[PDB]
DNA sequence: GGAAGATCGAAAAAAGCACACGCTGACCCGCGTGGT
DNA sequence: ACCACGCGGGCGGTAGCGTGCTTTTTTCGATCTTCC
RNA sequence: UAUAUGUCAGCGUGU
């Protein structure tokens, strides 16, 4: 039909080009001149090429690379027959069928909102303006402020007051589905309850980043309006942010504290030996943070409070105790936004990001989902805010560097020189050699990461009563580290120890290891020789999405039609699962 | 040392330890010089257009007695200058007339003379020249042709790892590579073959090409083989013995000479017993009967008595044949000596597997080969075979590929014959056997020493070849069938198919492409740009996991750390600071000669392959002031490989510590503290930063950012001395000095600087002067600063004052708090320009015509236009307004549409140039007639600045002379100079000379009205368009975006966010002082993403601001010019044995004073990329300020007014705003327009679209309940036009109920189905 | 959008998707050699009805 | 002991190569040939 | 005698579309070997 | 909601 192969009209006279046009233009006139040489009792031969030529064009019309050269137009290039347009990743069926653009939608980058609950999210107004347009017509028209479409327009198009009041009755439980780009699983898109901010980024709950693979690097998403009452009412309870609290794939949590929450609750809930305020006896934990806002007790001192903990009975019902416990300023601030089902113990000890995520699980356990989401938003809240209070920061100072690096490191240097003195006598060849100071190396290494580890842990020494005492350090560098907020064992030995040994392209390792940290100055050498694995994990990364990205659409494809069906076979059958265990290891 | 005009203003201080033996050069040389090598004059050719002319030429005509010879080349002058053709969009090109001569012989007479001459000047088409900065103006636009990084034309040896044949054996292959023809292999099959393949085609056996070089099977056997003669002599069965071939061999006999048995049966023979037996020199050993069985003849033997041959050559012996060859009277018979791991038989089973037996029969065999449908033939395959790699025209091994074939081989001679021969297919077939049994190694694919560069000029000249060769098909064809009598050699030739395809090269290719415009250093960085893709290289898909590969071979070279991230990585490259290109196109880098211990000054340029044999050492080498390293070890490189090294074993030394990073990688500051990842990303994040209004030089540099800026063609660069006549913002005037000045010139020099230019990636491109009235000027000195510059140093972004320490969690994962004051400062406001063209046509009904009537719109709407239908200068247009009002007659069936132009939906700006282009033959508006005026107007100032000049020299030469006779001096002044001329004196030789400066005047005055003519008609030429258009109208928009929350802002560390929230200046954390921080950054990115860089860099600007903050709390109080000196020789002369040496007593007071308040904003400080500053010196520059060491200060909250618990690190860093907008990121639609064939919606930001809900999206549903929402997404909201009108009625009423529907999506597919032979139809049981 | 037309062919003409889209129906139900059917098919030799 | 079925290996062909977004360039034309 | 439809559109060359991807399917030519 | 007229290539950005 005509209307599927339109001819765009263009600037002035010019029309658009179309190759089923040229080819459908071609096989007529092949017809056309088959018909009349057939007419005119044309020789064999004529007939015979005009037939073949014919052929040909049809044959290009159908399927225009499939056999020969394709037909080009003007362009210079093969033209896009009628199979040409059905099938590929172009095709109809995987760029109008399987996916298609859709109303209702919009996108812009994301920012951060740490005031939002885990249900909400930051629209901005000319956004949801836009977006819930024929909703503001609607409510418009019904209160009476217009008589006609062309007045709620014009109204909407000049801004009027009455209609951001209008905008926002209508965006009160009307949620929106937020996705980013690469949708690789389940929770890559998510319904959030609007609110309306200035500006013109979204704000994003930082709790669901993780789920959702985002940094706020420059990362941008996208939004949908769901229409219909069935749609409003499937995001709500089966696509909300809270529903989605357990990984699918393997029933892991996905809100856990990531980067500023950690650190601020391990600084909050650290003791130090010997504080401001150390010693005395607290009421309860208004007092401890009475006493910390007064500026009169530090939030490390160590104290005893009276805790009234609620637990569980087998009735269910709810029995307090309370009791004197010896905690820190920090810990007992921190226990007034715990639910009162949880004990005590949980918050009595440094939390670091683990014991975070376990206390987390023990208030989804023992209570539920909803004082689960509450108390995930109060210590997302109280993580922020003494993170600011604390003041954390990372200078030049931080990354101490061992005063036996260098011992270390000539000691090295000598046994590799013995080594290779051997080797030129000739008592050892040369892989023995090889592997002899590569197990030199490495050890080398090892020792001083170890008494780079050492030297940080505990570097801190307190004067209590006159005398030195040995306390775990508040470095900050040591701080991220061992709060688990970022940073890893490996990063902070490159960091203030030696780099160790690096590979070459191939996988070789190279005899001379990099014995310089980042805090001091790695010369070219060394650089270059970095360069190489850092070009390596690069291009492996780069070259890794496509493969991904195609088995995943193979498994999606070989798995689209597996739904549950039934809720008990009756059968007897089954595989028979045993731990596993390959020579050594479970 | 002593310093520049422009570099006295603001010293940088210098914290490099190593002293600089080899200046940076020229970064666009590699561009430039290039293009040298293309239109310059070659006496020897070679190079350029003159390789090509003496490759085509001479052309013959089939034997037809007549030919045409080509003589020289020459390159008009172009006809408008570099911004006449940015202006009128025309390409900067200049023609090319080449001098032909068309000789033809006498006639009936084979060796007969010329009988005719005819000798002409022909122009053959317009080539573009490339421009003072690298770049060529193709259409008006500057595009940048990039570097290709391909395989060098030669031989190579490569194997499969054992891979194809699933066992583990190595299947060697040797590849001929030509710069044109076909491509030879010969590969090594799993049976140990030899094949040969041509093109890639179906493999032969390799005897089949040697049968086809005329070439028996003696003569191969005697070629690939060692021959062992065997003489049976007095029934002993003697032959000759060499002890080297009975090595690693069991003895199947007994070996015994002379008496003594020196081997026995049953043994393996032993290398002693080989010593022993070339002690003995033994040459005839007793040889039984049965070690000839398993021998195989070399040459034919044929019995004379019964003429018939007993034996060919190449096959197994046997008893029965070696009796019949003893009874035929032959003594003597030659074998082949094969080994079993020395001397492989290859050959031999080669020609065993070879069907071919005679010279004939190979040639068919091949023809039938390459051309299966033709049956062969003696001339045809005789004329492939001449033509496949013994032809000039058909195949050229290039003087490179010739050099890199005979070094491969071992030849010493380096040049030879471009086609191939027989002896070099014989030394390659046997190198791979070498190889294939052990002598050798194959060859590295991703060696740079096998890479080679093509730069503009090499692809120029393929290109002019090519077009060269399509001409000269013509030429002969209408040569030999044309009358020789009236051919002029001009109609012969034909121009249009060498301009499309100079046409085609630079301005649709794959490595010509728009040139980068976001900043100096973009333009710098892709004029130095390698790239593996294009023609004749990788591809993007295929290039695979080895070739993106860091070599070793790359030190000094190649950047390893500066390469696009993404799908090609490792396949585009930037050239290192010092790397050049060789004569032949291999990269080559310099190094410092070490003799006797001694670190020389002489330089030596080392390319890969020769920087293997020597020990190069490394740049960080301690030198104790007598060149001789302090370490007893020194850590170098001698074969792809770090090692240490004695120090008398060192043959080289690194020139540089910048030499193994490229310009981008070294304009970043502690370098060397910076994960390789993370300096990778900021490298490439560095050259995105949109100009600021306002430049701000880094207070912490590497001391390159002076390089990239004047290198650059984006400051106005004096070039010659003189002093400011004139200074403007928008053009400078400058009187050079007399010792520049040439004879009978004005001595000016006018530099018109572009004001607001929109750019290739709509910026600004604004050009401010830099110095004042009056002000003394050098060569070479910078006279205005170009975008993002700084008294002539690269300024990309802003120094803010940075604190590290988490806020709240508006800083959570990459997030960036700013402060009000830096939106109040307008510091990091950008300025857009954008263009909108609006083209009036010559319909087939009528012509389009731009008039200010047009129907259909009010009043309102036309006041911004003007008389001739433009909008106004200066006028703010937002979204939907008209500009240009254009109308379009209608159809036959008012009568005219409205077509004009209108700003589109969601843009606003400021109308600040329109340019209007007009055919010739067409009448000129009102618009297009100011705009000429105006351009006359410049250029008539410019003439007459010049003419006011030269007229007052003359004027004073008449003076003078009249004085020296009138002596009338103090009633001159009262008459008007003019009445001078006038004035006559008495008759001698005065009233000569003063005819003759009248007659100079007037000649002047012709001149000049002649030069001010010629600018006029140049000014008012007519534009020429595309056919079909008659009218061009240009609008530019210029739009100021402020910064706000969601832009992308970054460092050069690597470090990037967004801006989260503009905070008030109350809420910033304040030091003691109680000035507030301008952004807090969160410390938790330095640990897991290793850059102690920015953290180095924030110490060293806090300590930078500090010294400028006491310069300016000692310039508030009047101080004395002493204080201020010995306060800056004292910062000056801080840090450890730097090579940099600051004088301040030479310098003025005023000088002193003008460098104090340059500086009273902060100190710049130089930090060389690995010669750097080191903590101890940080720290020394902190302590001579009033700042503490540690680097962190107490902080208090602006909120609560509480002291933060522990000290916070602040301090200054150099931010950089990227170009990644969030308002130019933002779309949002309801409903919009609808595609034609699947009415869906529209895709995309400038038309109102919606976003694409693709595969995943719909897998998620899917994987959720999610079946409503998914069927509104597929019917309701994309396709089903009902289901669209329905939903929006019903969501009006307030009812959200939906109707499903029928998809037009699914339809249109079914149509598409049914429009082939197969039916599809839905079935309603 | 939905009505269609024809072209009358003066001859007839092989459709390609059941053609040269391995395996060949043309050549598996005629059971002889492909490139005899693409011989036949372009004018080029003569086959016996 | 020779025709026919089974096997091996090289060659030719076909199909595949993640998602989202942004920008620019082209959307004539040149021979040729009968119609006038 | 000049000109407007028209049409197919490939460069280069006694044609053939190749030079740095991987996997699967089909086809044919050479070799073997099974057996009546 | 139906508005004024969008299709192909090449290049680039973020995962
Ligand atoms: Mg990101």
């Amino acid at each position: 039909p005509p209307d599927l192969r339109p001819l765009v009209p263009l600037d002035g006279g010019r029309f658009a080009t179309s190759d089923l046009n040229d080819l459908y233009r071609r096989v007529i006139n092949r017809n056309n001149r088959l018909k009349r040489l057939l007419d005119l009792a044309a020789p064999d031969i004529i007939v015979r090429n005009e037939k073949r030529m014919l052929q040909e064009a049809v044959d290009a019309l159908l399927d225009n690379g499939r056999r020969g050269r394709a037909i080009t137009g003007s362009n210079k290039r093969p033209l896009k027959s009628l199979a040409d347009m059905i099938k590929g990743k172009q095709g109809r069926f995987r760029q109008n069928l399987l996916g298609k653009r859709v109303d209702y939608s919009g996108r812009s980058v994301i920012t951060v909102g740490p005031y939002l609950r885990l249900h909400q999210c930051g629209l901005p107004k000319k956004m949801a303006l836009e977006l819930f347009k024929p909703f503001i017509y609607g409510k418009l028209e019904l209160r009476g402020l217009a008589t006609t479409i062309k007045a709620a327009k014009k109204m909407v198009e000049r801004e009027e007051a009455v209609v951001w009041d209008i905008l926002d009755e209508v965006i009160r439980e009307h949620p929106v589905l937020l996705n980013r780009a690469p949708t690789l699983h389940r929770l890559g898109i998510q319904a959030f309850e609007p609110v309306l901010i200035e500006g013109k980024a979204i704000q994003l709950h930082p709790l669901v980043c993780a789920a959702y693979n985002a940094d706020f690097d420059g990362d941008q998403m996208a939004v949908h309006v769901p229409l219909t009452l069935e749609a409003q009412l499937e995001a709500r309870a089966l696509m909300m942010s809270t529903n989605n609290i357990l990984s699918p794939a393997n029933g892991e949590p996905i809100i856990v504290p990531s980067q500023d929450v950690v650190l601020g609750l391990y600084y909050m809930t650290r003791d130090c030996v010997n504080a401001k305020g150390e010693g005395m006896v607290l009421t309860g934990p208004k007092e401890a943070e009475r006493l910390y806002r007064s500026g009169l007790a530090s939030l490390h001192a160590r104290v005893k409070v009276r805790i009234t903990e609620y637990e569980k009975d087998a009735n269910g019902e709810l029995v307090a105790k309370t009791s004197l416990k010896d905690t820190t300023v920090g810990r007992a601030i921190l226990w007034m936004i715990v639910p009162k089902g949880l004990p005590y113990s949980i918050v009595n000890q440094a939390l670091g990001k683990k014991a975070i995520s376990k206390m987390l699980n023990t208030c989804y356990r023992i209570l539920g989902l909803k004082p689960t989401v509450i108390f995930a938003d109060q210590i997302m809240y109280t993580g922020f805010a003494y993170a600011a209070r604390s003041g954390a920061s990372v200078g030049i100072d931080d990354m101490v560097i061992p005063e036996k690096k260098h011992e270390i490191i000539s000691e090295a240097e000598a046994e590799v020189a013995e080594i290779q003195e051997q080797f030129q006598s000739g008592l050892v060849t040369a892989g023995e050699r090889y592997n002899k100071v590569i197990d030199i190396w490495a050890a080398a290494n090892d020792r001083v990461s170890k008494a780079m580890m050492d030297n940080l842990q505990t570097e801190t020494v307190i004067n209590r009563d006159g005398q030195e005492e040995k306390q775990v350090s508040f470095n900050s560098i040591y701080m991220m580290a061992d709060s688990g907020a970022r940073g890893s064992a490996a990063q902070i030995r490159q960091l203030a120890g030696m780099r160790g040994l690096m590979a070459k392209p191939d996988g070789s390792i190279i005899e001379t290891p990099i014995t310089a940290n980042f805090r001091e100055g790695l010369n070219v050498l060394q650089y270059f020789i970095s360069t190489h694995g850092a070009r390596k994990g690069l291009a492996d990364t780069a070259l890794k999405t496509a493969n991904s990205g195609y088995l995943t659409r193979r498994l999606v494809d070989v798995a689209q039609d597996l739904v549950v069906t039934e809720d008990d076979c009756g059968t007897h059958e089954g595989i028979m699962m045993t731990p596993v265990i390959e020579g050594g290891d479970v | 040392m002593v310093y520049s005009y422009t570099e006295k203003k603001r010293i940088r201080k210098d914290f490099g330890k190593r002293p600089q033996v080899l200046d940076v050069p020229y970064l666009l040389s590699i561009q430039l010089d290039s293009f040298q090598k293309f239109i310059e004059q070659d006496p020897e050719g070679q190079y350029g257009l003159e390789a090509a002319f003496r490759s085509v030429f001479p052309i013959q005509s089939y034997s037809g007695n007549s030919e045409l010879q080509y003589v020289s080349y020459r390159l008009g002058e172009p006809v408008f200058d570099v911004q006449e053709c940015q202006i009128r969009g025309v390409t900067y090109s200049a023609p090319l007339r080449v001098k032909l001569r068309l000789v033809i012989y006498e006639r009936e007479a084979p060796e007969g003379t010329v009988k005719d001459i005819k000798e002409q000047e022909v122009y053959m088409g317009e080539i573009p020249l490339m421009t003072d900065n690298g770049t060529f103006v193709i259409n008006g636009t500057e595009r940048v042709i990039v570097s290709q990084l391909h395989r060098s034309p030669g031989v190579f040896f490569d194997s499969d790892k054992g891979k194809t044949h699933s066992s583990g054996k190595v299947l060697y292959n040797a590849r001929i590579i030509p710069y044109r023809g076909s491509w030879l292999d010969f590969e090594f099959d799993p049976k140990d073959n030899l094949f040969v393949r041509i093109d890639r085609r179906r493999k032969l056996p390799a005897t089949i090409i040697l049968r086809a070089l005329n070439y028996t099977t003696e003569q191969i056997l005697d070629l690939f083989f060692e021959k062992v003669i065997f003489e049976i002599r007095d029934n002993k069965l003697q032959m000759e013995l060499v002890p080297e071939r009975l090595r690693g061999e069991t003895a199947s006999f007994d070996i015994e000479a002379n008496g003594k048995v020196y081997v026995e049966k049953g043994r393996r023979i032993t290398a002693r017993h080989i010593r022993q037996l070339e002690k003995d020199d033994v040459k005839l050993i007793e040889v039984p009967v049965e070690y000839i069985a398993g021998k195989v003849v070399a040459k034919d033997y044929i019995d004379e008595s019964t003429g018939e041959l007993i034996c060919a050559a190449n096959m197994e012996l046997s008893l029965d044949l070696l009796a019949k060859l003893s009874q035929s009277g032959h003594k003597r018979i030659e074998t082949l000596f094969t080994n079993d791991l020395d001397h492989g038989p290859y050959i031999s089973e080669t020609l065993r597997v070879d069907p071919t037996n005679d010279r004939l029969s190979a040639l068919v065999e091949i023809y039938r080969m390459m051309r299966p449908g033709e049956p062969p033939t003696r001339e045809a395959a005789e004329s492939l075979f001449e033509n496949l790699f013994f032809s000039e025209d058909r195949y050229d091994l290039s003087a490179v590929g010739r050099m890199k074939f005979n070094r491969s081989l071992l030849r010493e001679e380096i040049e030879g014959s471009g086609i191939l021969s027989k002896d070099d297919i014989i030394d390659v077939m046997k190198k791979l056997i070498d190889i294939r049994n052990g002598k050798g190694e194959v060859d590295d694919i991703d060696h740079l020493g096998n890479r080679r560069i093509r730069s503009v000029g090499e692809m120029a000249e393929n290109q002019f070849r090519v077009g060269l060769v399509r001409v000269e098909r013509a030429v002969k064809e209408r040569l030999s069938l044309g009358d020789l009598d009236t051919l002029m050699p001009q109609d012969m030739i034909n121009a249009k198919p060498i301009s499309a395809a100079v046409k085609e090269f630079f301005g649709s290719s794959q490595l010509s492409q728009f040139m980068d415009q976001n900043n100096p250093l973009s333009e710098i960085t892709h004029k130095r740009r390698i790239s593996a893709l294009g023609p004749g290289g990788l591809t993007r898909e295929r290039a695979g996991f080895e070739v993106r590969d860091v070599h070793p071979t790359h030190y000094g070279r190649v950047c390893p750390i500066e390469t696009p991230e993404g799908p090609n990585i490792g396949l585009i490259n930037s050239l290192s600071v010092y790397a050049q290109t060789n004569e032949y196109g291999f990269l080559e880098t310099p190094y410092r000669k070490v003799t006797d211990g001694v670190v020389t000054d002489e330089i030596h340029y080392l390319s890969a392959i020769e920087e293997g044999n020597y020990v190069i050492a490394q740049a960080n080498s301690n030198l104790d002031e007598e060149g001789h390293f302090v370490e007893d070890l020194v850590t170098c490189r001698s074969k792809g490989e770090s090692s240490l090294f004695s120090r008398d074993q060192v043959d080289y030394m690194d020139v540089s510590t910048q030499q193994v990073v490229s310009v981008g990688a070294s304009l970043i500051p502690f370098l060397e503290h910076d994960d390789a990842n993370r300096a990778l990303m900021g490298a490439n994040m560095q050259r995105q930063a949109v100009p600021t209004l306002r430049a701000d030089k880094p207070l912490v540099g590497t001391g390159m950012e002076r390089a990239v800026a004047v290198d650059s063609g984006v400051t106005a660069v004096a070039k010659r001395g003189g002093v400011v006549q004139y200074v403007d913002a928008s053009r400078i005037v400058i009187k050079v000095n007399e010792d520049e000045m040439y004879p009978g010139e004005a001595g000016i020099d006018i530099y018109n600087l572009t004001k607001y230019t929109r750019s290739n990636q709509n910026t600004c491109i604004n050009q401010m002067p830099c110095v004042s009235l009056g002000e003394p000027v050098e060569r070479g000195d910078v006279l205005a600063d170009g975008p993002s510059t700084d008294l002539g140093e690269l300024a990309l972004g802003q120094n803010m004052r940075v604190a590290f320490m988490p806020w709240n969690g508006y800083n959570f994962e990459d997030s960036i708090l700013v402060s009000e004051r830096v939106v109040q400062e307008d510091r990091f406001t950008t300025i857009h320009i954008q263009e909108l063209a609006c083209v009036s046509r010559d319909t087939k009904l009528g012509p389009e015509e731009i008039t200010a009537d047009i129907p259909n719109v009010g009043e309102a709407a036309l006041s911004k236009l003007d008389e001739s239908g433009i909008v106004y200068i200066g006028a703010e247009v937002t979204g939907g307004d008209i500009l240009v009002g254009k109308v379009t007659p209608k159809g036959e069936t008012s009568d005219v549409k409205d077509s004009s132009l209108r700003v589109p939906n969601g843009v606003s700006g400021t109308v600040i140039d329109v340019q209007v282009f007009t055919r010739d033959g067409v009448e000129k508006d009102k618009r297009a007639l100011e705009i000429e005026e105006m351009q006359l107007k410049q250029a008539k100032k410019d003439l007459s600045e010049e003419l006011q000049i030269l007229e007052a020299g003359l004027f004073s030469r008449i003076r003078a002379v009249l004085v020296a006779g009138g002596v009338e001096a103090e009633k001159l002044d009262k008459l008007p100079r003019d009445r001078w001329l006038e004035l006559g004196l008495t008759d001698e030789e005065k009233q000569n000379q003063l005819e003759q400066l009248a007659e100079q005047y007037d000649e002047l005055k012709h001149e000049f009205e002649k030069k001010l003519e010629a600018k006029r008609r140049k000014i008012t030429q007519g534009d020429d368009l595309a056919p079909g258009v008659l009218k061009i109208v240009k609008v530019y928009l210029a739009v100021k975006r402020r910064i706000q929350p969601g832009d992308k802002m970054a460092g050069r560390h690597g470090n990037k966010g967004v801006i989260s929230k503009i905070n008030p200046i109350e809420d910033m954390p304040y030091d003691e002082n109680g000035t507030p921080v301008d952004i807090v950054l969160n410390p938790l990115g330095v640990p897991s993403r290793m850059n102690i860089g920015q953290i180095l860099e924030t110490h060293l600007g806090m300590a930078a601001k500090g010294i400028g903050d006491k310069i300016n709390a000692m310039l508030k109080q009047q101080q004395e010019v002493a204080k201020l000196r010995e306060f800056i020789q004292r910062a000056y002369d801080l840090g450890a044995d730097v090579r940099q040496k600051v004088d301040l007593s030479t310098f003025s007071d005023e000088e002193v004073m003008r460098l104090a308040e340059n500086l009273r904003k902060g100190m710049p400080i130089a930090t060389p990329v690995f010669d750097g500053a080191k903590e101890a010196e940080i720290k020394e520059l902190l302590k001579l300020g009033d700042l503490p060491t540690s680097g962190q200060i107490r902080l208090y909250d602006g909120r609560t007014g509480e002291q933060f618990e522990r000290p916070v690190t602040v301090g200054y860093m150099y931010m950089l705003k990227l170009n990644h907008l969030v308002d130019d990121k933002m779309h949002a639609r309801s409903t919009g327009s609808y595609s034609l064939v699947t009415q869906q919606p529209l895709g995309g930001k400038a038309q109102f679209g919606g976003q694409r809900f693709g595969e995943m999206e719909v897998w998620a549903l899917e994987a959720y309940g999610a079946a409503y929402t998914l069927q509104e997404m597929l019917t309701v909201k994309s396709d089903d036009v009902n289901g669209r009108t329905k939903m929006y009625k019903n969501i009006v009423d307030g009812n959200h109920q939906m109707e499903p529907g029928m998809p037009e999506s699914f339809n249109v597919l079914l149509k598409e189905i049914r429009s082939l032979g197969i039916n599809i139809e839905l079935e309603d049981e | 959008r939905e009505r269609m037309g024809h072209i009358e062919l003066a001859s007839p003409t092989a459709h390609i998707w059941f053609l040269k889209s391995l395996p060949s129906r043309i050549g598996l139900l005629l059971d002889m050699p492909l490139r005899d059917i693409e011989r036949v098919l372009y004018f080029e030799s003569y086959v016996v009805i």
